[PDB]
C-alpha cells in the first residue's frame, strides 16, 4: 500500500529508504522482488528506491523506466560514515546535469560505457547524521541510460586512488531523486 | 560576493486579525513561516504557546498545506517576554521532547499534538531574555540531530532570531558556538540606539556574517511603515539588499511580520529584492 511521507525498511529481503521534505506530492510503492515505483507533481525534493542496509560494495543490477518531466537523478546513490559522504553514481537526469558549474574532473570506464567525476562540500546541510559539513562525490555518465550493470567496487576504488576518502558503507539504494519536478520512474534492482 | 537568494521568512502569531497561516502560505510572497512564540519553558512541565488567540484548529491543516505548496514552517521560542529560561541541560532536552513530541515527529500518549499529524519544519531561537547559565547549545545540538536529508525523517530548519548588536548576549553566543545554525535573521527595525537601520547595521551585519560563515544571514525588516526603522521600498533595492549581498553567506530577508504585511504588503515589492 502506497506512502507518501519519509520512512524507511524492508520490502522482499531489500532495504528501501524513501525521503521527502514534504514538497508536492510524491508517491512512493514498493514491488515485488526489487521493484520499487515513484509518481511525483511539483515535489521540492525526495531520494527513493531499494538496495542494502549495512551495504558491502554491492554489484548492482538493475533496469526500468525513468521518465521525468524536468530536474530528476537515477543514481546508485549511497553514504559512509567516518567521515561522512554522500556518493551519485548517476545513470541518468532529466533537463538539468548536476554537475552545473563544478570544476570538471573525470574520468572513469565501468561495465561498458565511461562516467566523470566531480566533489563539492556541502556546510551545514541536512544528511542521515543531521546537521553536517560533508563533500558530495559524483559518477556523472556522459551518456544516459536506464538499465544495466553498475559495480560499485569500480566507482569506490577509482575515488579513492585520487584524492577523496570514503568511510564506512552505511546504505546504497538504486535513487530515483526529483528536485522541484514531476514525473514518474519504476526502477528494478537485483 | 554572491547575492539573490529569492527567500523571503516572515513571523506569525502575533495577532489574529492577520488571518490563517494558510493565507499567509498561499500570499506566494514567503519561502518560510515562522509561527510565533513557545511563550513559556523552563526547569518544570510549564509549556505554552502563545499565538494570539488564534484559530489553533486550522493551524495544522495549514502547516501541511503550506509544505505541498513548497513554504516550510517553523515554530520560534521565546519572545520578549521574561516566562521563559533553559537553565540546564535537561530543561534543554524537555524541551526538545515537548518540541519533538507536540509538533514534530514524536508521538506520545500523553503529550498533545496541538496541529495534529502536522510536522513542522524546524525551530527559531528568540531569545530576547536568558542568562550565561542557559543551554540552548544542548537544545540545539539535538535539533541538529533531526535535521534529516536521505533517511526517516525531515529538513529542521535551525535558526536563532537576534537584536542588531553584535557581539550577542551570551546565552545566544553560547548556543551560536554549536556552529550547526542554518541561519540568523538579524534584525535592524528596532529602537536600539547605535544598532537599527538609521544607524549602525551595515556594522553589525559585517562582523555577524564574518563570525559564522557557515550560516546564512538574513537581513531583518519591519513591515510597520510608520516605525522610524521602516525602509521605504526604493532604498531596499538600491541600499539594503546591495550591501548585505556583497558577503557570501547572505541567505535572504526576514520580515516583522505577517500582521504588518497585510496592512502595506511590504513583502510584494521586497521579495524582487531578496
Ligand atoms: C495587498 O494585496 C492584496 C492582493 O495581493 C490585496 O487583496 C490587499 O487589499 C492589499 N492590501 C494593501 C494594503 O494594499
Ligand atoms: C547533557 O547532559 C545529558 C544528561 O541529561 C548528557 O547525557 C549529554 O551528553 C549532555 N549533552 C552535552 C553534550 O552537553
Amino acid at each position: 500500500q502506497s506512502i507518501t511521507t519519509s520512512q524507511t525498511g524492508t520490502n522482499n529481503g531489500y532495504y528501501y529508504s524513501f525521503w521527502t521534505n514534504g514538497g508536492g506530492e510524491v508517491t512512493y510503492t514498493n514491488g515485488d522482488n526489487g521493484e520499487y515505483s515513484v509518481t511525483w507533481v511539483d515535489c521540492g525534493d525526495f531520494t527513493s528506491g531499494k538496495g542494502w542496509n549495512p551495504a558491502n560494495a554491492q554489484t548492482v543490477t538493475y533496469s526500468g523506466e525513468f521518465n521525468p518531466s524536468g530536474n530528476a537523478y537515477l543514481a546508485v546513490y549511497g553514504w559512509t560514515t567516518d567521515p561522512l559522504v554522500e556518493y551519485y553514481i548517476l545513470e541518468s537526469y532529466g533537463t538539468y546535469n548536476p554537475s552545473s558549474g563544478l570544476t570538471s574532473l573525470g574520468q572513469v570506464t565501468s561495465d561498458g560505457g565511461t562516467y566523470d567525476i566531480y566533489s563539492t562540500q556541502r556546510v551545514n546541510q541536512p544528511s542521515i547524521e543531521g546537521t553536517s559539513t560533508f563533500n558530495q562525490y559524483w559518477s556523472v555518465r556522459t551518456e544516459k541510460r536506464v538499465g544495466g550493470t553498475v559495480t560499485t567496487a569500480n566507482h569506490f576504488a577509482a575515488w579513492k586512488a585520487l584524492g577523496l576518502e570514503m568511510g564506512t558503507y552505511n546504505y546504497m539504494i538504486v535513487s530515483t531523486e526529483g528536485y522541484e519536478s514531476s514525473g514518474s520512474s519504476t526502477i528494478t534492482v537485483s | 560576493a554572491g547575492g539573490k537568494t529569492g527567500q523571503v521568512t516572515v513571523f506569525w502569531g502575533r495577532n489574529k486579525a492577520e488571518g490563517s497561516l494558510r493565507e499567509a502560505c498561499d500570499s506566494g510572497m514567503y519561502t518560510m513561516v515562522t509561527m510565533s512564540f513557545l511563550d513559556v519553558f523552563g526547569a518544570n512541565g510549564k509549556y505554552h504557546l502563545d499565538l494570539s488567540g488564534h484559530d489553533l484548529s486550522s493551524v495544522g491543516a495549514d502547516i501541511k498545506h503550506c509544505q505541498s505548496k513548497g513554504v516550510p514552517v517553523s515554530l520560534s521560542i521565546g519572545g520578549y517576554g521574561t516566562g521563559y529560561s533553559l537553565p540546564s541541560n535537561r530543561s534543554a532536552l524537555d524541551l526538545f521532547d515537548h518540541l519533538w513530541n507536540s509538533y514534530f515527529g514524536g508521538s506520545k500518549p500523553s503529550v498533545p499534538r496541538p496541529f495534529g499529524d502536522a510536522w513542522l519544519d524546524g525551530v527559531d531561537l528568540f531569545l530576547e531574555h536568558g542568562t550565561p547559565a542557559d543551554r540552548y547549545d544542548v537544545l540545539a545540538l539535538e535539533l541538529a540531530k533531526h535535521n534529516i536529508r536521505g533517511g526517516p525523517g525531515k529538513p529542521l530548519h535551525l535558526t536563532a532570531t537576534v537584536r542588531c548588536g553584535y557581539p550577542p548576549a551570551a546565552h545566544v553566543g553560547r548556543a551560536l558556538a554549536t556552529g550547526i545554525f542554518e541561519r540568523v535573521h538579524v534584525r535592524t527595525y528596532e529602537s536600539d540606539k547605535w544598532c537599527n537601520q538609521n544607524l549602525g547595521w551595515e556594522g553589525s551585519w559585517d562582523k555577524w556574517t564574518a563570525a559564522y560563515p557557515a550560516t546564512r544571514f538574513y537581513v531583518g525588516l519591519t513591515a510597520d511603515d510608520k516605525s522610524h526603522q521602516w525602509v521605504h521600498p526604493k532604498n531596499v533595492y538600491y541600499g539594503v539588499a546591495p550591501v548585505a549581498q556583497k558577503k557570501d553567506n547572505y541567505g535572504g530577508i526576514m520580515l516583522w511580520d505577517r500582521y504588518f504585511d497585510k496592512q502595506t504588503n511590504y513583502s510584494s515589492l521586497i521579495k524582487y529584492y531578496a
